[PDB]
């Protein structure tokens, strides 16, 4: 199984460095991309920049800030450093695996479906 | 054992009816799988309860049209003693016209 | 001895008293559940009165101790239910007498 | 100790009343000897029907089952009407398990009138009781009341620990099923007699949670399957209402647990051809062009940096030009189908190596190049196109993906909902491809219908590669009280489904278990395959369609069976109009069908001509009659019931036989049992179950805590009875032990796995347990046991079993050997001794019914005239018995009509019954179970013992012995009596 183990997300003045490690242990199969995704107390969880395995990044509306993304394979090993902190940033982070490419698959919903999300970690914004 | 004297009459007095009717018409299934069984156990107890007293002036009066319309009829419908009946059914309403 | 459970609850209040008749609607098993008395179909209320002690010390005692409007069971032992004296062809010598009864109209 | 005889009750009326003179102390005698007892008696009572909805919802959770296992509901009650047709209402709310629970109209166990927690696959909530097994235990709770208006009750069940818990108006009660086997699937029920109104909630849109849900649970209503819709509907039933009328059905097919999980098959290990590096890239190519084309079409566009907001395409080049993390992936997803391709059974590789040659692509306008550019000409694959074949090879692959996906999931720990809840694990789809919908299925296949389409399109080499009998077949037959052995007769059966129907005329020696055709008892006819079947099968004419009558119809004045289909006389091979000639009257027939899963159709017997259709062309100006027709009184009709009962030895039974020695030397009475046609043709070999036909009853209080000394015989408790097993047999597949009243698994594969367990846990209101009583339908020893404890060895397996009526404790011993397994049981319970065999050698087993020193032997237990005399002895009446699991039953001759319906969202599902119905109910006191006294129509003897014994009532009763008449009155009650007189039937 891939589990996905998330530490980091420290709480301090806005604008304090903040660095998350996620790292995905499991099968080495289908292991090509790496998402991340937030979401507050009360509401969705929108996706945050996305990088995988080719070091290609797909940022989206909530990049809004300093969201430097850094992966390797070696070891699963994906850092996210959201080092920038504004008061709507607070939320829970969560680090996603799956086998899907580029957020996108021309398979269909099997691989779609086959999604491992991960345990976590908590930010706040003060 | 104390019962419903009058309930169980006019319960009784129906059966009667309506077994001299079905009996009247042909039917291939007989209540109780026989003529015997359908007439002769309701003629017992109407006899009984005829000995007992509980049937009324007018329900004597609708025994006797069950006996026999024409013959007991006041100033189509089959009399009791017309149609084929067995011997059973024969001594019980000997018994009633005793 | 004998033990009284209520199944669905009653006024509370109108405790029946010495010199009065009531009118229930039991229904008595054995042991074993194997029914014997029933007032259900006879269509008839059993009618006792308190003081005369001409029903079984169990049964009156029974309807004395609970109030109007309720049904319960009641657990009479032989000891309050004919004990050894049991009834020949009904109610067994040796036999703890289980009645379903209900109390209404209390006059 | 000579069974249940009409002459001892005539002889027991002449010493009552003789020449006009009746003996009052002789009278008083016998009616005080055996009519207090109520026992070895005959005994009826007035009952009242139940009838009980399920709300159609499954949930049961299994080894990679996709159910997540904590559930709550919730009912409503508001009108409840006390002591309706003098008789208290019944009431339950509950669970039930969808195998063992198989409520029938009348009868049943106990008295009758069975609800659900009176069998132990069902567990039932009173007012103030908790039910199982048909046990009632008292329960407390802040408001000690019976089930009235305006009351709730809240269910909810925990599988991942076996609880079932539930709350009373919002006061949780402290009493709770715990320990229940977890094989099959629960679902609510709602058990209820007449004058009840009662509304579901099972949350969301049908019915509201008036109280929240336990942390944890989730409500009943998003358990639904997608195809599946709310609907009530009973259990099982081989009866319904249609436009025409009564119409009979067959079986209910029903999923299982084992449904649920997905069981997908290993592709990835296998190796595969070396085509992958030639054709399977340019199937990789084509997926890339098709997939290019579907953004093209979408507005998407060819930008390098990958926007999905902004429709970029982060190859951006006309040939997909993806790298490693992008490529590959493609490139494995096309060998993974090639896998799963083949090892579906089918192959992998070419057969045409010119074919990808005469592929020419179909080219496209520079319209479809946006941005960058990202056209690839579609390669044009109509060339080929699916075959039937290739379709379901297209099915088997998608079912094996979503089938690895699923399995897959649920190892991740996704559990099914009939909602999308990815925040809480949970799909639509996670049900396996095949449980799958319409839409989900073509979501999953229409890409493999295009990657198949390739494959076609290079022409590749792929190319596609006893109790059930019971459970699948139900019967229904006319009353063998209108046997008509002369005549002409006519019925008429309409099939308004398409099935294996089989419809005709049978003789009244018909055995339940023998199918229809395969005997010459009966000329039946199976227009499914368009066949006729007496003693085998043969064509005849053509198979019916949906909807279709036959006019089954003989002549005895002929002595043929003649068959039409919707007036259409049917015609043999040879042209003959007679389906069959030569029939023998014998011992006459009737009319039988039988009808399997799913199935539904009317049986028009011929009572009314107005409705009988097709009369005029088949059976009129024939001569013929229609069948019943004088019948003022609808026809009463026997079905073929299905629930598994003990009956005895039949002494001609062709493959096993029991022997009665007794009274040899230094050997206790025993029975003999042995294999007829072990080692010969025809051996069947099944698990056999035998018992004993009398049982030992436990006293009712359990009140305690060489030469044999004769002082412990006379105040000793225990019983002890052996069973010898011997050379030959295996000691592995052996069992002894003792049996509840209410055992009815008729399993081929047994096993002491598969023993009804339940653990009933009472606490106070702090929560602290006080009571841990524990429900089995089997007390039994496991056989490896015996095995171990032990080449064949010549000495005979003696198994010792003791028992304890006071006490109440239960002790097993094996040559010798006291085994460590110790059995507990309450006061006023009954076992039968019984054992579970193997046939493996010609002589197999045999009951020793004996006695030990200070041990007193059963035959004391059975039988009161011998419970002081300490020789062992076999009266004629204790036989042995196996377990039949079908015969024949009656139909009620009326049905209840319950009326349910949706009132509302808020109001959920409203549920009305006010229609009484009292039908009578003979109950046989030491085999614990009941029968209508209509059934006794086609059992004579009994009819005439019980006959006798009015007879024996009257003769006590005669000359005007007035207490006897009032303790007679007791057993036999006026409303009894009125609604005797009152009955036609």
């Amino acid at each position: 199984q891939v589990q996905l183990q998330e530490s980091g997300g420290g709480l301090m003045q806005a604008g304090g460095s903040l660095r998350l490690s996620c790292t995905a242990s499991g099968s080495i199969f289908s292991i090509n991309s790496m998402g991340w995704y937030r979401q507050a107390p009360g509401k969705q969880r929108e996706l945050v920049a996305t990088i995988t395995s080719g070091n290609s990044i797909n940022y989206a509306d909530s990049v809004k800030g300093r969201f430097t993304i850094s992966r390797d394979n070696a070891k699963n090993t994906v850092y996210l450093q959201m080092n920038s902190l504004k008061p709507e940033d607070t939320a829970v982070y969560y680090c996603n695996a799956d086998r899907v490419p580029n957020g996108y698959n021309p398979w269909g919903t099997p691989n779609d479906e086959y999604d491992y999300w991960g345990q976590g970690t908590q930010v706040t914004v003060s | 054992p104390a019962i419903p004297l009058e309930a169980l009459r006019d319960k009784a007095l129906r059966m009667l009816g309506e077994a001299v009717r079905d009996g009247g018409q042909h039917a291939r299934d007989p209540v109780g799988g026989s003529v015997e069984f359908q007439f002769v156990p309701v003629l017992k107890l109407v006899s009984t309860l005829l000995v007992m007293g509980i049937f009324g002036d007018e329900d004597v009066k609708q025994i006797l049209k069950m006996i026999e319309p024409e013959v007991f009829t006041e100033e189509l419908e089959e009399g009791l003693l017309q149609m084929k009946l067995p011997e059973s059914v024969k001594l019980q309403m000997c018994n009633l016209l005793e | 001895g004998v033990e009284i459970e209520t199944i669905s609850p009653g006024d509370g209040r109108t405790f029946p008293k010495k010199g009065q008749t009531c009118v229930v609607h039991y229904t008595g098993m054995l042991q074993n559940g194997k029914k014997f008395d029933s007032s259900r179909d006879r269509n008839k209320p059993f009618k006792f009165r308190i003081g005369k002690q001409e029903v079984i010390k169990g049964f009156e005692e029974g309807a004395a101790q609970m109030s109007l409007g309720q049904r319960a069971k009641l657990t009479c032992t032989p000891d309050v239910a004919y004990g050894a004296t049991g009834h020949p062809g009904v109610i067994p010598p040796n036999a703890t007498l289980i009645f379903d009864v209900e109390l209404l109209n209390l006059e | 100790k000579h069974g249940r005889n009409h002459k001892v009750l005539d002889v027991l009326c002449s010493l009552c009343v003789c020449n006009g003179v009746a003996v009052r102390s002789n009278q008083d005698l016998i009616t005080e000897n055996l009519l207090p007892g109520r026992e070895l008696l005959l005994q009826t009572n007035l009952i009242n029907y139940v009838t009980s909805i399920r709300p159609n919802i499954f949930v049961g959770r299994a080894e990679g089952s996709t159910q997540y296992g904590k559930w709550y509901f919730e009912v409503m009650v508001d009108e409840v009407v006390p002591f309706l047709t003098a008789q208290a209402t019944h009431l339950r709310v509950g669970w039930a398990l969808t195998e063992g629970y198989s409520p029938y109209p009348g009868g049943g166990e106990g008295w009758g009138g069975n609800g659900v927690g009176d069998d132990l696959y069902s567990y039932g909530f009173d007012g103030l009781h908790l039910w199982t097994g048909h046990v009632a235990r008292p329960v407390t709770s802040p408001g000690q009341h019976l089930l009235a208006p305006e009351d709730v009750v809240s269910c909810c069940l925990d599988l991942s620990v076996p609880s079932i818990s539930f709350r009373i108006n919002g006061c949780p009660v402290q009493g709770v099923f715990e320990a229940f086997n977890l094989d099959g699937l629960f679902f609510p029920v709602v058990s209820f007699s007449a004058g009840v109104k009662v509304r579901f909630l099972l949350g969301g849109r049908h019915g509201e949670f008036k109280f929240l849900p336990p942390p944890g649970y989730a409500p009943c209503h998003e358990a639904v399957l997608p195809r599946e819709r709310l609907r009530l509907e009973p259990i099982k039933e081989y009866r319904r209402e249609g436009p025409r009328g009564p119409h009979l059905v067959g079986p209910s097919r029903c999923l299982s647990h084992t449904d649920f999980v997905p069981c997908p098959v290993d592709t990835v290990q296998i190796v595969l051809p070396p085509h992958l590096e030639r054709i399977r890239e340019k199937l990789a190519e084509n997926i890339h062009e098709l997939w290019a084309l579907t953004r093209i079409e979408q507005g998407w566009t060819y930008g390098p940096v990958r926007d999905d907001n902004k429709r970029l395409h982060p190859c951006l080049v006309n040939f997909h030009s993806l790298p490693e993390p992008e490529r590959n992936y493609n490139l494995q997803m096309s060998g993974e189908t090639l896998k799963t391709l083949l090892a579906l059974g089918c192959h992998v590789g070419m057969a045409d190596e010119k074919a990808e040659d005469n592929l020419k692509k179909t080219k496209l306008p520079k319209t479809y190049m946006m941005s960058n550019g990202y056209k690839p000409a579609p390669l044009d694959l109509s060339h080929v196109r699916l075959t039937p074949a290739q379709t379901t090879l297209v099915d088997r692959l998608a079912e094996n993906g979503h089938n690895v996906w699923a399995r897959d999931r649920v190892a991740q720990g996704w559990s099914y909902s009939a909602v999308q809840d990815i925040p809480a694990r949970r799909n639509p789809r996670l049900v396996p491809y095949r449980l799958l919908d319409e839409a989900t299925k073509r979501s999953n296949r229409d890409s493999l219908c295009q990657a198949v389409r390739t494959l076609l399109g290079y022409g590749y080499n792929i190319e596609p590669p006893n109790q059930s009998r019971w459970d699948r077949v139900r019967i229904f037959r006319a009353e063998k009280s209108y046997t008509v052995q002369s005549g002409r007769w006519y019925f008429e059966f309409e099939a308004v489904t398409t099935g294996e129907m089989r419809v005709g005329w049978a003789r009244p020696e018909l055995r339940p278990d023998v199918e229809l055709g395969a005997d010459e008892l009966a000329y039946v006819f199976n227009g499914h395959r368009g066949q006729r079947w007496h003693l085998g099968s043969e064509p005849f004419g053509r198979p019916w369609q949906s909807g279709d009558v036959v006019g089954c119809m003989i002549d005895l004045t002929e002595n043929t069976i003649i068959f039409t289909l919707n007036g259409e006389v049917l015609m043999s091979d040879s042209g003959s109009e007679t389906a069959f000639r030569e029939i023998e009257i014998g011992d006459g027939f009737l009319p039988v069908c039988s009808l399997g899963p799913g199935q539904v159709g009317h049986l028009n017997l011929g009572q009314d001509v107005s409705s009988l259709r097709f009369f005029a062309i088949c059976g009129l100006q024939e001569g013929f009659e229609p069948f019943a027709i004088n019948m003022q009184r609808p026809v009463t009709t026997w079905f073929s019931k299905s629930l598994p009962q003990f009956e005895p030895v039949p002494p001609e039974h062709p493959h096993y036989e029991v022997a009665r020695m007794d009274g040899t030397v230094d050997t206790p009475p025993c029975l003999r049992l042995a294999h007829r046609t072990w080692g010969s043709q025809n051996s069947l070999v099944e698990m056999l179950f035998l018992r004993l036909s009398l049982p030992v009853q436990f006293h009712q209080h359990f009140r305690c805590t060489n030469r044999d000394d004769p002082e412990i015989i006379l105040n000793t408790t225990t019983y002890y009875y052996s069973v010898r097993v011997f050379a030959g047999q295996e000691p592995s597949c052996v069992w002894v032990g003792w049996v509840t009243p209410d055992y009815h698994q008729h399993d081929m594969n047994f096993d002491l796995s598969k023993v009804r367990a339940v653990t009933v846990t009472m606490g106070d209101e702090q929560g602290n347990v006080h009571s841990s009583l524990k429900c089995s339908n089997c007390y039994m020893v496991w056989g490896g046991d015996f095995v171990s404890p032990g080449r064949i060895s010549h000495t005979d397996l003696v198994i010792g079993c003791l028992v304890d009526l006071a006490t109440g404790l239960m002790t097993f011993t094996a040559n010798g050997k006291e085994s460590n397994t110790f059995f507990q049981v309450e006061p006023n319970t009954k076992l039968f001794p019984a054992v579970f065999v193997l046939p493996t050698h010609q002589n197999v087993i045999q009951f020793e019914l004996g006695k030990q020193k200070n041990i007193m032997p059963l035959s004391a237990a059975m039988f009161l005239s011998e419970r002081k005399n300490p020789a062992p002895q076999c009266p004629p009446r204790l036989e042995v018995q196996m377990l039949m699991p079908v015969s024949w039953s009656r139909m009620p001759n009326h049905f209840l009509q319950v009326e349910t319906r949706r009132a509302g969202e808020r109001l959920g599902w409203a549920v009305q019954c006010q229609d009484p119905l009292t039908m009578m109910a003979l109950h046989i006191p030491e085999e614990n179970r009941c029968m209508d006294i209509l059934e006794l129509s086609e059992r004579l003897d009994l009819q005439r013992f019980h006959s006798h014994t009015l007879r024996l009532y009257r003769a006590v009763c005669a000359l005007g012995n007035n207490r006897v008449a009032h303790a007679l009155c007791s057993h036999v009650d006026q409303a009894q009596l009125l609604h005797a007189l009152e009955d036609a039937h």
